[PDB]
C-alpha cells in the first residue's frame, strides 16, 4: 500500500527524466525560429493596413 | 456491353437516379461509406509530377482503407490512365471500387450486346472496373454527361447514410487538381449543395487561382497572368460568364478548403480531408450544439489536437459519463493517444472498469487465434502463472484487481503504445514489466514466424530495461525502501515477487 | 437471368 | 476543468517552491477539479 | 537578437504612420 | 533561350527550342517551359529528342521523357534498336568483348 505508492512516486520523476531525456536534444531553436518568423510576417501587415486606413 | 479482361452500360440522360442507385447498390456493390470524386480537365495531355504522384497514389490508399467509391471522367486519357493503374496495383497487392462516366459519342468503337467485348475516339480507360455510356445522342456533341454525373452525386448526399457518425449523412467529398474549361463548372455546381470541395494549390492553374484569390479587375488579372493562353484564345464575351462563377466560388469560403504547398507531411490529404468534413458538419447548424457527434467524428479521423482543442475549449462542461462511449470507441478503435487525453481530462479509469464493461471487451473483442495460440501455449509449458492468465481469461469470458486484466490483455495483442500507457496507470509497476518480459520471452522461440519473433523479442528487451532503470533509480533514492520492494509480494499479482520472476526468466542483466 | 430484367428495368 | 502538461508542470514546481520555502497555500477547497489535483500533490509530497 | 531587433525596427512603421494620420 | 524565344519569327514552334535547351544540361527550365501544363505533349514528338538524348548522354532528360508520357515499349523498335546498335556502338568496346568472350 504505501511501498506502491512511493514507487509510484518515484515512476513519475522517473517518466519526467526519460521525456526530458528525449526533450534535451535542443532542437527547439529551429521551431522557435520558425515561431518568430511567423510574428514578423504577421507584424508586417500592420503597416499596409496602416497605409490602407491613412489613404 | 460487358466485357471481362464488370458491366459496362449505356444510360439515357431520362435514367432515373433513384433506379439506378437501387439496382447499383442491391445487385452488385455495397453500401457506400465515403464518396471521393475527383475532377479534371478532359484533355488527354496532362504532365505527371512527383509531389502528384505521392498524394494521388495516398488518396488510393486511404480511399482503399475506408472503402469509399471513386467516380473519374475514365476516358483513358492522361491523369485518369494513371489512376486505374494505380488501382490495379493496388489489386496485385476487400476491392477498390472505381466507377467512370463518359458519352457514347466520343467512344470511337461501339459493339452491340451472351457477351460482347472488344480489345484495343477517346477510346475508354481499361482498368476501371465499370463503367457507364451516355446516350442521350448528338455523336459529334460532346460533354453530355456532366449534368447526370451531378444529379447521381447530390441524390445520395441526400440520402439518409444510416451510417455511424457524420450524423447519420456521407462525406461526398469533391476534388480539384488540375486546370480545365469545364473544372470551374464542376466545382460550381458541386458547390450550388452542401459539397465541401479541396483544391490542390499545386500544378492546377485554376487551382492556384482559386488559392491565390483566398474585386473583378482582380479576379480578371489573376485568371489572365495564369492562364494567358487560354485567356487570349477565348473570347471577351464569355470571360465576363467566368467571373460570376469565381465570385460564387469565393463568396462561400467554409466549404472551400485548400492544401498548403509548404506541407510536406505524409497525412495532409487526411488532414484536409478530415478538416473540411469537420468544417461543413459544424457549420450545418442543424446539429452543431451538439459535441459527442462531432467529438465521434473527429476521432474516426487520427486528428488528436484538433479535437481537442474545438470539442473539449476551455471552461467548458467535460460531464462526468460524456467520454465513457468515445474513450470505450478508442480502445476498440486502437487509439492509444485519445485513450491518453481521454483519461488526462478528467476520465476516471478505475470506476469505467466495471465488471460489465470488461466482461464485454474479453467475450468478443479477444482475438479467437489469439485465444487459441494461448491455449495451444498453456497446453505445451503450462508455467506458474500462465494458468493464471489462462484462468482469468476463462472467467471472463463465462481484489478483482481489473487493471491488471486490462493490462495483460493489452499485451497479448502486441500493442506497445497502448501498453505502455496502461502500464504508467498500474500500482504494482516494476513486477507487471517482469511479468511482460516472461510472458514475451515464453512466445519468442515460437519458431513458426520468423518475424514475430523478432518483435516479441525486441518488446520483451524494452520493457526488462524499463524495469531496469526504473529499480535502480528507486535504489539509489532509497536502500531500505527498494530493499523492502523486492521481499514484498503483490496482491496475488502472480503469487511471486520481483526477484523469483527475474530469476525464473533468467533475467542476468537484473540481478547483476 | 439478371440480365434480362436488368435491360427491361432500363429499357 | 481540463489540465496540461504545462499547467501540471507549473503547480508541481510552485509546490515544491512552497515547501522549500515554507509557504501557507490557500484555495477554494471544494474538491472541484484543479483543487482536487493540488491536493493530491500535497500527498505526493508528503510520502516523499 | 537579429531577430529581436527587426521586431523593434517593426514597429517604427507603425508609429510613424500614427504620428503621421 | 530568351534571344530565341524573343526572335518572334519562329517562337510558336517547341520542337526546336525544346533541342536548344537540350544541347545544354537546363533541364528545369526546359521543363517548366517547353512541357508546361495543360500543353499539347504530342504522341510521337519526344521520339526524336529522347533519341538525342540517348546519344547525347542525358539521363535526366531520358527519366523526363519517359515519366511525362513517353511510351518505352512502343519506341524500342526493332530499326531503332538495329540503328543504335550498328553505328554507335564502340569499336573499341567491340573488340574488347570479342577478345573477353574468345577468352
Amino acid at each position: 500500500n504505501e511501498t506502491l505508492a512511493w514507487e509510484g512516486v518515484m515512476k513519475e520523476n522517473y517518466l519526467v527524466k526519460i521525456n526530458t531525456k528525449a526533450n534535451d536534444n535542443s532542437e527547439e531553436m529551429r521551431h522557435r525560429f520558425r515561431q518568430l518568423d511567423s510574428k514578423l510576417n504577421d507584424l508586417k501587415s500592420l503597416l499596409k493596413e496602416i497605409a490602407n486606413n491613412i489613404k | 456491353g460487358d466485357i471481362q479482361f464488370g458491366k459496362y452500360l449505356r444510360l439515357s440522360c431520362d435514367t432515373d437516379s433513384e433506379t439506378l442507385y437501387e439496382l447499383l447498390t442491391q445487385h452488385w456493390h455495397l453500401k457506400t461509406p465515403n464518396l471521393v470524386i475527383s475532377v479534371t480537365g478532359g484533355a488527354k495531355n496532362f504532365a505527371l509530377k512527383p509531389r502528384m504522384r505521392k498524394i494521388f497514389s495516398r488518396l488510393i490508399y486511404i480511399a482503399q482503407s475506408k472503402g469509399a467509391w471513386i467516380l473519374t471522367g475514365g476516358t483513358h486519357y492522361g491523369l485518369m490512365k494513371y489512376i486505374g493503374e494505380v488501382v490495379r496495383d493496388n489489386t496485385i497487392s476487400e476491392n477498390i471500387v472505381a466507377i467512370g462516366i463518359a458519352a457514347w459519342g466520343m467512344v470511337s468503337n461501339r459493339d452491340t450486346l451472351f457477351s460482347a467485348q472488344y480489345i484495343m475516339l477517346y477510346i475508354l480507360d481499361n482498368n476501371h472496373t465499370h463503367l457507364l455510356l451516355v446516350d442521350n445522342g448528338c455523336h459529334g456533341h460532346p460533354t453530355v454527361e456532366a449534368k447526370l454525373r451531378n444529379q447521381l452525386e447530390k441524390y445520395i448526399s441526400e440520402r439518409t447514410s444510416q451510417d455511424s457518425n457524420y450524423g447519420g449523412k456521407i462525406p461526398i467529398v469533391c476534388f480539384a487538381q488540375g486546370g480545365g474549361r469545364e473544372t470551374l463548372k464542376a466545382i460550381n455546381t458541386s458547390v450550388k449543395s452542401k459539397i465541401p470541395c479541396v483544391v490542390v494549390e499545386g500544378s492546377g492553374q485554376i487551382a492556384d487561382v482559386i488559392a491565390s484569390l483566398v474585386t473583378s479587375s482582380m479576379v480578371k488579372e489573376k485568371l489572365v497572368r495564369f492562364l494567358p493562353r487560354t485567356v487570349s484564345r477565348l473570347p471577351e464575351e464569355e470571360i465576363e460568364s467566368w467571373i460570376k462563377w469565381l465570385k460564387e466560388i469565393l463568396e462561400s469560403s467554409h466549404l472551400l478548403t485548400v492544401i498548403k504547398m509548404e506541407e510536406a507531411g505524409d497525412e495532409i490529404v487526411s488532414n484536409a480531408i478530415s478538416y473540411a468534413l469537420y468544417k461543413a458538419f459544424s457549420t450545418n447548424e442543424q446539429d452543431k450544439d451538439n459535441w459527442n457527434g462531432q467529438l465521434k467524428l473527429l476521432l474516426e479521423w487520427n486528428q488528436l489536437d484538433l479535437a481537442s482543442d474545438e470539442i473539449f475549449t476551455n471552461d467548458r462542461r467535460w460531464e462526468s459519463a460524456d467520454l465513457q462511449e468515445v474513450m470505450f470507441t478508442a480502445l476498440i478503435k486502437d487509439r492509444p493517444k485519445f485513450v491518453r487525453l481521454f483519461l488526462e481530462n478528467g476520465l476516471n479509469l478505475q470506476k469505467f472498469l466495471t465488471n460489465e464493461v470488461l466482461t464485454e471487451l474479453f467475450s468478443t473483442h479477444f482475438s479467437t487465434l489469439v485465444y487459441r495460440n494461448l491455449q495451444i501455449a498453456k497446453n505445451s509449458y503450462n508455467d506458474a502463472l500462465l494458468t493464471f492468465v489462462w484462468k482469468l481469461v476463462a472467467n471472463f469470458r463465462r481484489t478483482r484487481h481489473p487493471l491488471q486484466a486490462l493490462f495483460i490483455w493489452a499485451i497479448l495483442q502486441n500493442k506497445k503504445e497502448l501498453s505502455k500507457v496502461i502500464w504508467e496507470q498500474t500500482k504494482g509497476c516494476t513486477l507487471a514489466a517482469l511479468g511482460a518480459s516472461k510472458l514475451l520471452k515464453t512466445l519468442a522461440k515460437v519458431k513458426n514466424d520468423i518475424n514475430a519473433a523478432g518483435e516479441s523479442e525486441e518488446l520483451a528487451n524494452e520493457y526488462e530495461t524499463r524495469a531496469v532503470e526504473l529499480f535502480t533509480e528507486c535504489y539509489s533514492n532509497d536502500e531500505d525502501l527498494a530493499e523492502q520492494l523486492l521481499v514484498y509480494s503483490c496482491e496475488a499479482w502472480g503469487g511471486s515477487n520481483c526477484l523469483e520472476l527475474a530469476v525464473e526468466a533468467t533475467d542476468q542483466h537484473f540481478i547483476a | 437471368d439478371l440480365v434480362n430484367f436488368i435491360q427491361a428495368n432500363f429499357k
